[PDB]
RNA sequence: CCGGCCGGGAACUCAAAGGAGACUGCCAGUGAUAAACUGGAGGAAGGUGGGGAUGACGUCAAGUCAUCAUGGCCCUUACGACCAGGGCUACACACGUGCUACAAUGGCGCAUACAAAGAGAAGCGACCUCGCGAGAGCAAGCGGACCUCAUAAAGUGCGUCGUAGUCCGGAUUGGAGUCUGCAACUCGACUCCAUGAAGUCGGAAUCGCUAGUAAUCGUGGAUCAGAAUGCCACGGUGAAUAC
């Protein structure tokens, strides 16, 4: 086990934070936990959705959680009962009024939540690896995308031991630190146990 | 050793200590409590003290009183 | 008039103020023998000023702090040699070539993980 | 007079917050000082980077907080008016106090 | 030392005398990187051969030094799956790198009460080369002698 | 870690903050060079669970008693999982 | 010099030849110095008999040799008559104060036996 | 009021943001006129300047089902749950990693100088009074470049000790206590008085370190009500040697 986390790794250099409230020590924990909760909430109620990032920040007693999604209009719906609701409940965990913004990832499959999510859903509906991850670095690889790999892995198809098998197309140079790699993870509970899936998008050099 | 103020015993031993001089020295007392700094009223009873599993009986001499109950009652064995 | 270096050792910054008159030398509001001359070598504040001789040429009023003996001394000769441009750049020849305009970039390497101090390895048994 | 010192844990994100302070205060009232910056905390954290045993191996991390001091010297009402409601700052600790 | 070729470092000279060669003296006896206490040692000592030989400090010291001062060494080789302890000869600051060592170790033998005493009394018996750190030059002197056969 | 232990947990916090810091009172306040009676030194039959020297602060996502993190409030494990995905603000590698 | 029994000691400072008394340190000897208006450092020889009975005097203030010796073990022997911890810990010869027998109990346990 | 103490000054240390800087850039020589190497100047730094982060494809069916998640199996009036007491601290032994030592380059007493980095509200807790001391009482200031923790210690200058198991060493043990905590018996930490082992430089063997390094000296922090000789950090002094 060896690899440092491509987002961690860029926090103060590309990428950003997905958090960015500040708070003194007396309310760190308790703004820390409150955002496991409507991560945790958010996450779990918008899984057709496909969501990718949900960013929180705390201007003064008041949340103001962003959903980057590639599906806004299921995000909202008909006229946008669904968001109110949202922010009711998130008002309710958090205990703060609360704010909610919907952002609309388009090209959603350059976005490594929204490939890694695919080819798990995929995974789960038993469908061969193979395509779901050959799939995905091609139609990846077809819209900007200087470099893509994935990585399934763990008894892969059903078997009695695990393999890994990952594929990359185009360059993904992750230790460049300017690199902005777009890496995220995903975990595949099927009848024979969990698959991993973890899926590198690289964009730009800087 | 502990303690500037008071020494220790527990309000349940205080009591069955209280009705055990006044109405004589009838039996052991089973106590758990060995956390419980012998007095000098306690003198002459049975106390058992629990060692992990075990009331081990422990007759009150007069220079027990500086002392916890479970100085008397050892929890390991061996050989 | 007033003559100034910065000169810096390892954690300590030496100021160094120098006007032309006699051979004193005031740390802190101290003397030299009273600040560090009861100690190590208080020569090294003196090393400057024997490429071309201190006799009587110039008081000096210095104000060093951080760091331990060694490091306000290392820190106040560096402060003189940055201070000598009194006179021009005649002395950085001379003064170049004894090793003293140069910053000792020398610093307390910090501890690592796994290691005691800096690089001493704890100790491995059998194999 | 009025010290208004600001705290947040991206040095960009202060500057910008305490520029856009310091010009308001001085464009509508007078007697700015100037953003005096009040030295960096830097608290680090040494976890365990594995599940089990492996002391060795760990990680190092580390909150920076930054802090900026203003100090606006001049009670005009018109700069502690102008001075209310207006940050637009999301990650920025202020205390306005006089 | 397997590629790389080095420099050395300068090291300041002797506060009181400007000798480098007493300054490597006084870092060779050090201990537990207490350089005042090494440096109070060697001028108590140096001060008190001065005024026994009368001489002078450091020709005292000099003097003292040249005595102890290897010729030829002793060293292993392994090349035709043998042990051989040739003897080679002695470059000039191993020379009194190994003189000064000799020195300072025979006076951490000696059972005199204070080290300043422990180390005056064996430049001094060192000076007529009697001492114990000149019995570690003829014993050295002995194994390149008696290994003559090997160059 | 173990349901039971969690809720054990909440049963301490919840005690420690009906009964202590409103009869926590006694044992700062009576027992003191004042007078004396022997009373409140015996009014520690309050239900054990009350005194807060028994919270093991937990990690606060998974119950974990052991390598927690007073800042975060969590265990060592969710500090560098939260940490690298970018969900604690401010925190980043450190090197020095 | 024959001072609180059959203690002679000499030709050392009165502040340590005191500490020679089984029951006293070097506090205790401070104070005797002290109570008795002696200097810490002068020696027995060199110091008069009226001022080392005083010394006798200050010292038989303390309880010292005999009567130390058999309170000490008076309160040992009353430690393993209770037959609390502290005296079958006492009794068996293993450490007293809550320490390590796992290894390391070695003062209190002698040289090891196989 | 001799203290940055005040008015004041923004030079300087410094603080933190933004820039410049080091790239074989220049010179000489050697080299396929190539890569480059060796040496020199300038420069704070010279050749990946120092240190860190960064750990390729894979190996060990290496570690973790006890952080978590999880397939299957299994218990489901019990292998689940609540409680008190105990244990994880046991001790003929053996091994690992450390601390303190065996001393005079030191021990002790008196005076006196020079740090860096941190933490702090159910917290850090001055001053002053009491206690030999651990501490106690009243209690300012500080959510903190402002206050507190907090005196750095080795160093230096005097005096003493004088090669003794000693004024080394502090284990062990008795007594008396302080604090935290419902509660220090099993089973804390610290203090005071007394005791004063083993140990005089360690067999075979073995380990770490290439320069602010090893060695040695202190300080801080996390966990934590209280409990470090460990861990993670910080600075002080500061080597030897590399054919």
């Amino acid at each position: 086990g060896q690899k440092v986390h491509p987002n961690g790794i860029r926090l103060g250099i590309v990428k950003p934070w997905n958090s960015t409230w500040f708070a003194n020590t007396k309310e760190f924990a308790d703004n820390l936990d409150s955002d496991f909760k409507v991560r945790q909430y958010l996450t779990k109620e918008l899984a057709k959705a496909s969501v990718s990032r949900i960013v929180i920040e705390r201007p003064a007693k008041s949340i103001r959680v962003t959903i980057h999604t590639a599906r806004p209009g299921i995000v909202i719906g008909k006229k946008g009962e669904d968001v109110e609701k949202l922010r009711k409940v998130v008002a309710d965990i958090a205990g703060v009024p609360a704010q909610i913004n919907i952002a609309e990832v388009r090209k959603p499959e350059l976005d490594a939540k929204l490939v890694a999510d695919s080819i798990t859903s995929q995974l789960e509906r038993r469908v061969m690896f193979r395509r779901a991850m050959k799939r995905a670095v091609q139609n990846a690889m077809r819209l900007g995308a200087k470099g893509i790999k994935v990585e399934v892995s763990g008894r892969l198809g059903g078997a009695e031991i695990a393999r890994t098998e990952w594929y990359r197309e185009g360059r993904v140079p992750l230790h460049t630190l300017r690199a902005d790699i777009d890496y995220n993870t995903s975990e595949a509970h099927t009848t024979y146990g969990v698959i991993g899936v973890k899926v590198w998008i690289f964009k730009g050099e800087i | 050793r502990s303690l500037k103020k008071g020494p220790f015993i527990d309000l349940h031993l205080l009591k069955k200590v209280e009705k055990a001089v006044e109405s004589g020295d009838k039996k052991p007392l089973r106590t758990w409590s060995r956390r419980s700094t012998i007095f000098p009223n306690m003198i002459g009873l049975t106390i058992a003290v629990h060692n992990g599993r075990q009331h081990v009986p422990v007759f009150v001499t007069d220079e027990m009183v500086g002392h916890k109950l479970g100085e008397f009652a050892p929890t390991r064995t061996y050989r | 008039n007033q003559y100034y270096g910065t000169g810096r050792r390892k954690s300590s910054a030496a100021r160094v103020f120098i006007k032309p008159g006699n051979g004193k030398i005031v740390i802190n509001q101290r003397s030299l023998e009273q600040y560090f001359g009861r100690e190590t070598a208080r020569m090294v504040v003196r090393q400057p000023l024997e490429l071309v001789d201190m006799v009587e040429k110039l008081d000096l009023y210095i104000t060093v702090k951080g760091g331990g003996i060694s490091g306000q001394a290392g820190a106040i000769r560096h402060g003189i040699t940055r201070a000598l441009m009194e006179y021009d750049e005649s002395l950085r020849s001379e003064l170049r070539k004894a090793g003293f305009v140069t910053r000792d970039a020398r610093q307390v390497e910090r501890k690592k993980v796994g290691l005691r101090k800096a690089r001493r390895r704890p100790q491995f048994s059998k194999r | 007079r009025i010290r208004i010192r600001l705290k947040a844990f991206d040095h960009r994100l202060i500057d910008q917050a305490t520029a856009e302070i310091v010009e308001t205060a001085k464009r509508t009232g007078a007697q700015v000082r100037g953003p005096i910056p009040l030295p960096t905390r830097k608290e680090r954290f040494t976890v365990l980077i594995s599940p089990h045993v492996n002391k060795d191996a760990r990680d190092q991390y580390e909150i920076r907080t930054h802090l900026r001091l203003v100090d606006i010297v001049e009670p005009t009402e018109k700069t502690v008016d102008a001075l209310m409601r207006l940050d637009l700052a999301a990650g920025v600790d202020v205390q306005i106090s006089l | 030392p397997r590629r790389r070729v080095i420099g050395q470092r300068k090291i300041l000279p002797d506060p009181k005398f400007g000798s480098e060669l007493l300054a490597k003296f006084v870092n060779i006896l050090m201990v537990d990187g207490k350089k005042s206490t090494a440096e109070s040692i060697v001028y108590s000592a140096l001060e008190t051969l001065a005024q026994r030989s009368g001489k002078s400090e450091l020709e005292a010291f000099e003097v003292a030094l040249e005595n102890v001062r290897p010729t030829v060494e002793v060293k292993s080789r392994r090349v035709g799956g043998s042990t051989y302890q040739v003897p080679v000869e002695v470059r000039p600051v191993r020379r009194n790198a190994l003189a000064m060592r000799w020195i300072v170790e025979a006076a951490r033998k000696r059972g005199d009460k204070s080290m300043a005493l422990r180390l005056a009394n064996e430049l001094s018996d060192a000076a007529e080369n009697k001492g114990t750190a000149v019995k570690k030059r003829e014993d050295v002197h002995r194994m390149a002698e008696a290994n003559k056969a090997f160059a | 870690a173990k349901q039971s232990m969690k809720a054990r947990e909440v049963k301490r916090v919840a005690l420690a903050d009906k009964y202590f810091a409103k009869r926590a009172e006694l044992k700062a306040i009576i027992s003191d060079v004042n007078a004396r009676w022997n009373a409140v030194l015996k009014l520690q039959t309050l239900p054990r669970d009350s005194s807060p020297s028994r919270q093991r602060n937990r990690c606060r996502q998974t119950g974990r008693p052991h390598g927690f993190l007073r800042k975060f409030g969590l265990s060592r494990i969710k500090v560098r999982e939260a940490a690298m995905r970018g969900e604690i603000p401010g925190l980043k590698k450190a090197s020095w | 010099a024959r001072i609180a029994g059959i203690n002679i000691p000499d030709h050392k400072h009165a502040v340590i030849a005191l500490t020679s008394i089984y029951g006293v340190g070097k506090t205790r000897s401070k104070a005797i110095l002290a109570a008795a208006g002696i200097a810490e450092d002068v020696k027995i020889s060199e110091l008069s008999e009226g001022q080392i009975d005083t010394l006798r005097d200050e010292v038989a203030k303390f309880v010292v040799e005999g009567d130390l010796r058999r309170e000490i073990s008076m309160s040992i022997k009353r430690l393993m008559d209770l037959g609390c911890y502290r005296g079958l810990r006492h009794r068996r010869g293993l450490p007293v104060r809550g320490q390590r027998t796992k290894t390391n109990a070695r003062t209190r346990k002698g040289p090891r036996k196989p």
